[PDB]
Formats: C-alpha cells, sequence, structure tokens
RNA sequence: GGAGCUUGACUGCGAGACUUACAAGUCAAGCAGGGACGAAAGUCGGGAUUAGUGAUCCGGCACCCCCGAGUGGAAGGGGUG
RNA sequence: UCGGUACGGUUUGUGUAGGAUAGGUGGGAGACUGUGAAACCUCGACGCCAGUUGGGGCGGAGUCGUUGUUGAAAUACCAC
C-alpha cells in the first residue's frame, strides 16, 4: 500500500533518490524536481518503471 | 505449354549443377530462333529485405554490351541538350517534356537530367515513380556530366535491385552472341553483386542460382564458381 | 517459424491483484488469439506491456527484432484536425514527412549547392520504391471507402461514437504492423462494420491479438483462445463454446477442495483448542500445520457478486413521452423527417440503426437538449427521466470513483429514500478500498458500470440508457438485463448487441431508410425476433483497404 | 483553524556534545554547491516531541570505468546508490 | 502407417474504373498448332456468381497477345 519507489532524472536518467507514495492516492507517478548530483542543477525528476 | 518445344527441355538435367561456360551452350539450343531471345539470370539472395540495410541495389558495366535498343530521354537545356543530342539519344527532351509524358507517352528506358532540370521532373514523377523511369542519382544519372551517361546506356548499364522476397534479375544479352562472350557479361555482374553485398547478411549470400532465356526452362548453375568464369 | 513476441517469466501485480505470475508464452506470425476472461483479470494490461507503454515489474517481456507493433487502446486518443488528417498520423506517419521533404527538395535543391542535396534527394527517393508511396493520396482514398468513413473535410469533434471507431481503425489498418492488439474493437460499430472486420482479419499476415466479451465477432476471428484467471493464463484452442464449459469447470473442482479444505480444519480446530492433558504435551508440529492451512484458506475467498438493482421510480401515468411529425437536422442532411409515435408505460424500447443515423440526437430531443425543428415533443406531467450524455460532463479523471456517485457527501437520495453512498457504490461492484479508485484507472467494465450509478441514483420512471452492453461481461450483463424486466416503467436502449435486443424487448424503432429518403423510421409493436420476419414482408463484395 | 506559491521528504561535509560493556541510538551551530518561500531579516538536511522495526554473510539491480591471471577484449570481482 | 526437413510437379489470389477473378519482380513480340483452334454435351475439383480440364466433333482453321481502352500496375508466354 506504500510501496518504494525510485525516482530518477529526466535528463541523465540516474536513481537518486528512493521515497514513499500511497498507490491508491498516487496511481500515477511522481513527478518532483529534486537535485542532481550528476547534473549539478535542480531537474525533474521521475518514477522508474 | 505441354508441348512439341518441350524436347528442348529434356536435354537440360534438374540434378546437374552446371557451370556458367556451359550455362551460355544450354541456353543457344534451348531458344527457338524465330525470336531472337534474351538471356536471364535470376539469383535467389540470402538477404532479408525487410531491414533497410540489407538492399542489394547498384547497377553494372558489362563489356560485351547486351543487344538492345536502348532509348534515351534527356532532360536537359543548353549546350547540355546538344551534347546529349550529339552522344546518340534520339529523344533529349527539355521542360516541355513536362507535358508529352503525363498526357501518355513514357516511350523511353532511363532519364537523365542536371540538377538544374530535376527541380520540375520530379513533380512530375507521379507516373514515373513506380515504372522505375525516374532518375537516381547513384547510378550517374542525376550529374552534371550527362554525356558520358548517354554512352554507358548504349555501353550496357543494367539496374538490378533485389525484389521484395528476395530475388535478382538480370539480363546478359541476346541468343545470337557466342558462348564465351556471355560467361564475360555473366562473371562481370557476380562480381559486382558481391561488392554490394551487405555487411549485416546471415548465411550463405548466394543461395539458389539459374539462368534461362525468354522461353526455355531453367539451367541450374554453381554458385561455388565465383573466379573462373573464362 | 520466427516469433514476433515472448515473455519470459513475467509477473506484473498492482499489489494485492495480481495481473502475471510467472507466465511464459510466444506469439508466431499466422496466430489468430482472442484473449477472454471476466472484469478486473488484467486483459488490458496484458496489451499495454506488448505495446510497450506499461512495463512488469520483473521478468523480460520484450519484442522480436523489426516487428512494430501497433495497439487500439479500448478508448482511441484522436487528434483535433480533420478526417482526412487524422488518418495520416498512423499509417503513412513517417512516410508523409519523407514526402514533405521531397517536395521541399524540389525547389530548394534548384536555388542551393547541388551536391551534398543531391544524396539527400537520392536516399528519400530510395524510400518511396519498397513503401510505393508515390500513389498516397489514393490510398488514403480507399482506405476510408472501406471502413466506409465520415468525409474528408470535417472536424472530429461532432461525431458519432462509431464513427470516432471507424475512423481509429483506420489509423491501425493503414500501417499494417506485426502484432495488433485491438482491444474491444466491435464496440459502438453496426452490423456492417463488424462483419467487415471479420473478413479483414482473416487474410492478414501478422499476429492478432483481441480481447472480446462477444461471442460471435470472436468464432469469427480467432482459432486459439487464451484466458487470464487470478494471475495464470491458459491457453488452448476452441471456439469460446468450450472456453465457457471450462472456465465453469475449473470453478467446479475447485469448490469441491475448498470445501474438503473447510472440514480439515473444523477437525483440526477442534484439536488445539482440545487442552493438553497429562504431562505429554501438544505436539508443536500440527500446532505449525494448522496455523498454515489457516493461511491457504484466506487467499481464496473469491465470491462477491451482487445484482444490479434500479430504484423504482414513483407511478408512472398515461402518456410517457408523445412525438408528433418530428425533423431534425443539423445541415441540409435530415436524420429525422415525419415520425410519430408514444412511448408505452412498462415496456422497454429498442433503437436501431447502422453508425450515424441519429440514435443519440433522438434522446437529445427527448431530454430537451436539442431542439425540435418542426413537430414537437410532450412529456406528461408523472415522467421523471434519467439520463447523463457521454460527452457534456461524463466522469472527471482525478476524483475518485467515492466522490463521482457521490460530491464527498456520505447519504445520497436515491429518488424519495436515504441511502449511504458507500452502501451505494458497493452495490455496484466497487467494494473495499477499490472505493478510492481514481476514474482514470478505471478500466472499461467498471466505466459502464460507473455511468449507471450516475444515471440511476436520479430515482426516474423513465430511464434512458445508451448501450449499457458495452463492456461488460456474460456474468453482469445476464444481471442487467434481469433488471430491465422487474422495472416497472419504460426504459429504452439504444443497442448494437444483436443477441440482447432479442432477449429483452417488447419495442422496436427502426432505421427503414433507402436511397429516396434516407431519413423514415418505423415503430413495431413487437420483440425483436419478430421485428425481422415483418422485414422481409414489407422490404456482398469485401472492400479491399490495400493493394 | 485558513489561504497563496512550492519540493530542503536535498548533494558534498560537519567543530562539539548526550547516551553507552561492545555493537549501536540521538542532537548539532556553521561552511560550499544548487534551489523553495519572503520586500527584507532570514527559515527549510520531512512531520509539536519521543514508537512504526532487523546486525553480518550471501545474492539482485542501476551507475562509476577502478583491477582485467601471456598482450588486446570479455567473464568474474570492486566502488557509490 | 502418421509427423518433420530437403528437392520437385500441378494449383491458389475478385474494389473503385477497365471485354474481367490483374499475387510480386524481371524478360518479352510472338506463344501454340500428333487433337479441347471451333463445339456442344456430360461428369470430378474451388467458390465472391466462374476458373479450374479426365474428352466424346477428333489431325484443320484460328484461339490468345503485340494496337486501342481503363487504371497504382497490364493482359500471350516463360523464368525465379
Ligand atoms: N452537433 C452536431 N453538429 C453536426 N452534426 C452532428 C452533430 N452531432 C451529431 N452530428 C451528426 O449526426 C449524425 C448522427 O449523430 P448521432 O446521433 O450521434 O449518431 P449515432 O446514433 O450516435 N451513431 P452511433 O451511436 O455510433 O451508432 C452523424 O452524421 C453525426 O456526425
Ligand atoms: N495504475 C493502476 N493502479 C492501480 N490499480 C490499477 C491500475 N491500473 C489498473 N488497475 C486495476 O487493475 C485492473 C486491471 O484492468 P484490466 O482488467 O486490465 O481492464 P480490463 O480487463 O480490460 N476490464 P474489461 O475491458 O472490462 O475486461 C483495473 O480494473 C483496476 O482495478
Ligand atoms: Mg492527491
Ligand atoms: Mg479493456
Ligand atoms: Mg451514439
Ligand atoms: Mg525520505
Ligand atoms: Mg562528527
Ligand atoms: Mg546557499
Ligand atoms: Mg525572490
Ligand atoms: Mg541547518
Ligand atoms: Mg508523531
Ligand atoms: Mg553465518
Ligand atoms: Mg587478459
Ligand atoms: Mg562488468
Ligand atoms: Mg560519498
Ligand atoms: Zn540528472
Amino acid at each position: 500500500v506504500r510501496p518504494k519507489i525510485t525516482l530518477a532524472c529526466e535528463v541523465c536518467k540516474h536513481r537518486n533518490y528512493i521515497t514513499k507514495k500511497n498507490r491508491r492516492n498516487d496511481p500515477d507517478r511522481l513527478e518532483l524536481k529534486k537535485f542532481c548530483p550528476n547534473c549539478g542543477k535542480h531537474q525533474a525528476h521521475r518514477e522508474t518503471r | 505449354t505441354s508441348k512439341a518445344y518441350r524436347a528442348a527441355a529434356a536435354k537440360v538435367d534438374r540434378t546437374n549443377l552446371y557451370t556458367p561456360l556451359q550455362a551460355a551452350k544450354l541456353a543457344k539450343e534451348t531458344s527457338s530462333t524465330k525470336q531472337d531471345a534474351t538471356v536471364e539470370v535470376a539469383i535467389r539472395l540470402g538477404v532479408d529485405p525487410r531491414k533497410a540495410d540489407q538492399m542489394v541495389r547498384g547497377t553494372v558495366n558489362l563489356p560485351h554490351g547486351t543487344g538492345k535498343t536502348a532509348r534515351v530521354a534527356v532532360f536537359a537545356v543548353g549546350e547540355k541538350a546538344d551534347a546529349a543530342v550529339a552522344a546518340g539519344a534520339d529523344v533529349v527532351g527539355s521542360d516541355d517534356l513536362i507535358e508529352r509524358i503525363q498526357g501518355g507517352w513514357l516511350e523511353f528506358d532511363a532519364a537523365i537530367a542536371t540538377p538544374d532540370q530535376m527541380a520540375k521532373v520530379g513533380r512530375i514523377a507521379r507516373v514515373l515513380g513506380p515504372r522505375g523511369l525516374m532518375p537516381n542519382p547513384k547510378t550517374g544519372t542525376v550529374t552534371a556530366d550527362v554525356a558520358k551517361a548517354v554512352a554507358d546506356i548504349k555501353g550496357g548499364k543494367i539496374n538490378f535491385r533485389v525484389d521484395k522476397q528476395a530475388n535478382l534479375h538480370f539480363v546478359i544479352g541476346k541468343a545470337s552472341f557466342d558462348e564465351k562472350l556471355l560467361a564475360e557479361n555473366y562473371g562481370a555482374a557476380i562480381d559486382e553483386v558481391l561488392r554490394l553485398k551487405p555487411s549485416s547478411s546471415k548465411g550463405r549470400y548466394l543461395k539458389k542460382i539459374t539462368v534461362s532465356t525468354t522461353t526455355g526452362p531453367g539451367i541450374p548453375v554453381d554458385p561455388s564458381i565465383t573466379r573462373n568464369f573464362a | 517459424a520466427e516469433f514476433i513476441y515472448t515473455m519470459k517469466k513475467v509477473r506484473k501485480a498492482h499489489g494485492d491483484k495480481v495481473i502475471l505470475d510467472d507466465v511464459t508464452l510466444s506469439f508466431y506470425p499466422g496466430a489468430k488469439i482472442g484473449v477472454v476472461g471476466p472484469n478486473g483479470a488484467g486483459k488490458s494490461s496484458v496489451l499495454r506491456i506488448m505495446a510497450g507503454l506499461d512495463k512488469p515489474n520483473n521478468g523480460d517481456a520484450f519484442l522480436a527484432t523489426g516487428a512494430t507493433v501497433g495497439i487500439l487502446q479500448q478508448e482511441p486518443p484522436l487528434n483535433e484536425d480533420k478526417t482526412v488528417r487524422g488518418n495520416v498520423e498512423e499509417g503513412m506517419g513517417d512516410i508523409k514527412i519523407k514526402l514533405d521533404r521531397f517536395n521541399e527538395v524540389a525547389e530548394l535543391m534548384a536555388t542551393d549547392y547541388t551536391d551534398e542535396l543531391m544524396e539527400e534527394m537520392g536516399r528519400l527517393q530510395e524510400e518511396l520504391d519498397h513503401a510505393d508511396a508515390w500513389d498516397l493520396d489514393a490510398q488514403l482514398e480507399q482506405a476510408m471507402d472501406a471502413l466506409r468513413c465520415p468525409p474528408a473535410d470535417e472536424p472530429v469533434t461532432n461525431l458519432s461514437g462509431g464513427e470516432r471507431r471507424r475512423v481509429a481503425l483506420c489509423k491501425l489498418l493503414l500501417s499494417k504492423p506485426d502484432l495488433l492488439l485491438l482491444d474491444e474493437p466491435t464496440n459502438h460499430l453496426d452490423a456492417e462494420s463488424v462483419q467487415w472486420l471479420e473478413q479483414h482479419l482473416a487474410s492478414y499476415p501478422g499476429a492478432i491479438l483481441a480481447v472480446t466479451h462477444d461471442r460471435y465477432f470472436l468464432d469469427n476471428v480467432a482459432e486459439w483462445i487464451l484466458e487470464l484467471d487470478r494471475g495464470r493464463a491458459y491457453p488452448y484452442e476452441g471456439n469460446y463454446s468450450t472456453y465457457l464449459e471450462k472456465k465453469a469447470e475449473r470453478l467446479a473442482v475447485q469448490g469441491r477442495k475448498d470445501a474438503k479444505l473447510q472440514k480439515r480444519l473444523t477437525e483440526e480446530l477442534a484439536w488445539v483448542r482440545s487442552g493438553a492433558k497429562a504431562r505429554q504435551a501438544k505436539s508443536k508440529a500440527r500446532l505449525q500445520r494448522y496455523e498454515e492451512m489457516a493461511a491457504e484458506a484466506e487467499k481464496t475467498r473469491k465470491l462477491d457478486f451482487e445484482e444490479i438493482q434500479i430504484p423504482v421510480g414513483p407511478r408512472l401515468g398515461n402518456v410517457v413521452v408523445e412525438v408528433d411529425h418530428l425533423d431534425k437536422g443539423y445541415d441540409g442532411r435530415a436524420l429525422i423527417k415525419d415520425l410519430s409515435f408514444s412511448l408505452p408505460r412498462n415496456g422497454i424500447v429498442g433503437v436501431i440503426g447502422p453508425n450515424g443515423v441519429g440514435k443519440t440526437t433522438l434522446f437529445k430531443t427527448i431530454v430537451g437538449l436539442e431542439t425540435p425543428d418542426s413537430g414537437s415533443v410532450k412529456v406528461g406531467e408523472t415522467v421523471k427521466l434519467s439520463y447523463v450524455d457521454q460527452a457534456r460532463a461524463g466522469i472527471d479523471p482525478r476524483k475518485t470513483v467515492w466522490e463521482v456517485v457521490s460530491d464527498g457527501l456520505d447519504y445520497i437520495q436515491v429518488g424519495q429514500t436515504e441511502v449511504p453512498s458507500r452502501a451505494y457504490v458497493s452495490a455496484f461492484g466497487f467494494k473495499g478500498p477499490d472505493q478510492q479508485k481514481p476514474a482514470g484507472v478505471l478500466s472499461g467494465g467498471e466505466r459502464n458500470r460507473l455511468n449507471l450509478a450516475l444515471t440511476l441514483k436520479q430515482g426516474g420512471n423513465l430511464i434512458l440508457l445508451d448501450e449499457p452492453t458495452n463492456d461488460l461481461d456474460v456474468e453482469t450483463l445476464g444481471s442487467l438485463e434481469n433488471a430491465l424486466l422487474n422495472f416497472p416503467g419504460c426504459a429504452v436502449v439504444i443497442s448494437h448487441d444483436r443477441w440482447f435486443l432479442d432477449r429483452t424487448c417488447t419495442h422496436i424503432l427502426a432505421w427503414e431508410g433507402d436511397d429516396d429518403n434516407e431519413a423514415k423510421w418505423f415503430w413495431f409493436e413487437g420483440n425483436f425476433g419478430a421485428y425481422e420476419e415483418n422485414k422481409v414482408e414489407r422490404l456482398v463484395t469485401h472492400r479491399k483497404l490495400t493493394r
């Protein structure tokens, strides 16, 4: 019900963060704006599949 | 045609892999004389034409001619239009040939144009498209040197292009030639098929091969012969 | 025989509801597979794996080299351009911009340098002979006359429900992929277009997967039948009359195996409460077998089925709907011309017609959302209607399914009675924590089921249903037609399911238009089986689509 | 209790402490990158606080290209998550 | 006896227009005439309203195409 998801960058596709969502409340993918250490700037992160 | 002409089909053995020298011998005494038959070559390649990179497409320059009228149409203006009619082309068109083709007149074999003339031919190429009469810049037909291409049509350029089901088709010359002269045009083509072999072709590249006239049945040929066509 | 698609140890699960668990199967060209299963089995989730949209949890579900894939979603999308521009985005998708580049270089290369652009008009010209795109105009003009599409220069907003599926079938059947993925292709189509799609999918080079709930489209297009049970997939051959035998047999042996497991528990639960006697001990081995038999008796609770229950409205009078010389039209085309009927009381009226003839515009003059051109509609003071369009408000894609039936409220009015909202959505199948599924993740069998929850809470005595037999399996389709016979009001049903109007109908309204009139209708006092007999007393070559 | 915009529910570190047999557990100003909010001062390394969890071994995955059993590769190992 | 592979013979394909049932590519002006060129009739094969051909008139006269027509593409015949 609260699975562990990993968030990947939408430019270089590194998996930088792991977190938890709720699968019934957020059925779609999580888009956040986190800081990628590869790119050096805050960029759009999205779940994996 | 289960007829009396099938006595010509009795000499060729269907399980005897002949040579390219004995292919031209059986080509003569199978065809009748009332037609001046043309000797054909059908090659079943080992390529998969679904992938785009395995598309065997190219030309050849036959060193002994083919025995063909070789009707030429030329899109040219200026001295280019006068160089083609001095080269030996019967129909040397111009920008007015836009009207003559689409009115129901395609009495030519291969087109020759400068890149300046191709601006107004390609719109008319709706009807020249699937017939293979369209100009193709890889075979020297779309260039500035429009003079030597006319003689090479008379020289014996043959355009081979593999079909959807992996078959080649190729003419080598008329049946009034010699036995030793057909195998010299024949061996000049397999040398030019192996140059255009795709690099991603799995298996044996030249699987089954056969030679026939316009009316005679097939003559099985040896794929392992790639050097000794003399 | 080189394959098209393979699956290796694929397991996809949405938490507690598994869709696949360790499946492995291969799809070879020339296969004609029809995939069946009840609602909630996972049929549309398997086809989104095979289209490259979704991805499995683990396992390797990949594709053969080359072998492009085209999917028809169960609610297919369209663009906002014309019908002739709607078909070029698939089938002529990548090949129109090669045609839109070769005509560009027909004047750009003349005024520019002719050595790099010489081959740029060359390798385009090598991609116009094996694909044969020199006559791309008339290839569109054939593929519209095969599906009998609407004309070229009209928007795709004011189309039918079946005209929006005829224009989406023409997109995929121009691509000719090596793996079709048809998710309910025969929805909203008439008997002419489904008969077309049977003969087209017969001669078709490539694998065809088609999830269908009906039984007569499948026996003409599919020879192999795949099933989706609770996780597992059971491939075999047959003609869907043997699917319903083997499905009802798996539940037969499972019923008298879970029952034998149940009596083993009560003989064992009596042991674990029996109390340890003198210094001999109760064995820890038998305590551990009971605690593992109690767990395998809990992963078997599968019986959850509630009948569709239509609320009765108030008492209905003698005039239900009166129609006197109705005319309706949007342009110079006329749809309804000189129509006079009067809807009965306590019956079922079936509406018959092919696609784009005006069945849904007929409902919108009765509810008043349209306006008659000439003649009137008269309702009557006892009539309270019940009707919701498919397009004006419908559903909202991020509100949950509980707050679409309700509006965030606890108790709702279904017509002069108070029922709880969660006791109302649970009467329509949505039970447990599935009541928080938003409308975007609902499947087609529970979007049709949600749409019945919105229409029937209005408590009417004249219900108007536009194709209720849309994406429902045979278990709940029989449950719906049971509730239309125990209904004390008038129900009007538009459908194309020929074997649903044959079962529960008492009056037939049908389009009998021919060449000189094209807009006349016909009222018949009797069922659909007797209308076919009366049809013949009053009173084809398959179009190819390719070459 | 309510509303506006948002992702700091960060990356590289962390002087100095509480607790403690060991293993662990806990707090931390402040410096830098790159951001959010705010006119600024500033606050933000999840939640008013303290429960919502499991050592090591052996494995899985993505990334870094660190070793590569004659040499060039690869297999397998290694680092960070 | 029932299956697989290899090789070979015969066969199979109907939009919309076009004498009408045009599979794909190349060759091609002639293919055949010890017969179904005409020619009817019966019988066996397939089916979209016809093309498949075991032969009875028998071996004597003319059928098909190259022309024109329609269309994205042509008609015989052969080769793969
Ligand atoms: N607003 C509109 N403006 C113009 N034409 C319309 C409009 N709405 C519908 N039409 C046309 O009216 C015809 C019939 O409409 P409609 O009643 O929706 O048919 P239908 O019965 O729903 N077809 P179907 O339900 O799929 O079997 C079609 O040609 C539509 O394109
Ligand atoms: N993203 C998701 N998150 C959670 N649950 C989901 C999600 N997608 C689908 N589901 C659930 O899983 C089921 C799978 O849908 P699915 O059975 O593939 O549709 P379907 O089989 O085509 N229904 P039907 O067309 O009537 O047969 C849905 O009915 C939902 O209950
Ligand atoms: Mg939310
Ligand atoms: Mg579905
Ligand atoms: Mg409708
Ligand atoms: Mg966290
Ligand atoms: Mg420290
Ligand atoms: Mg800072
Ligand atoms: Mg600011
Ligand atoms: Mg801080
Ligand atoms: Mg707390
Ligand atoms: Mg140990
Ligand atoms: Mg080494
Ligand atoms: Mg490695
Ligand atoms: Mg580190
Ligand atoms: Zn990044």
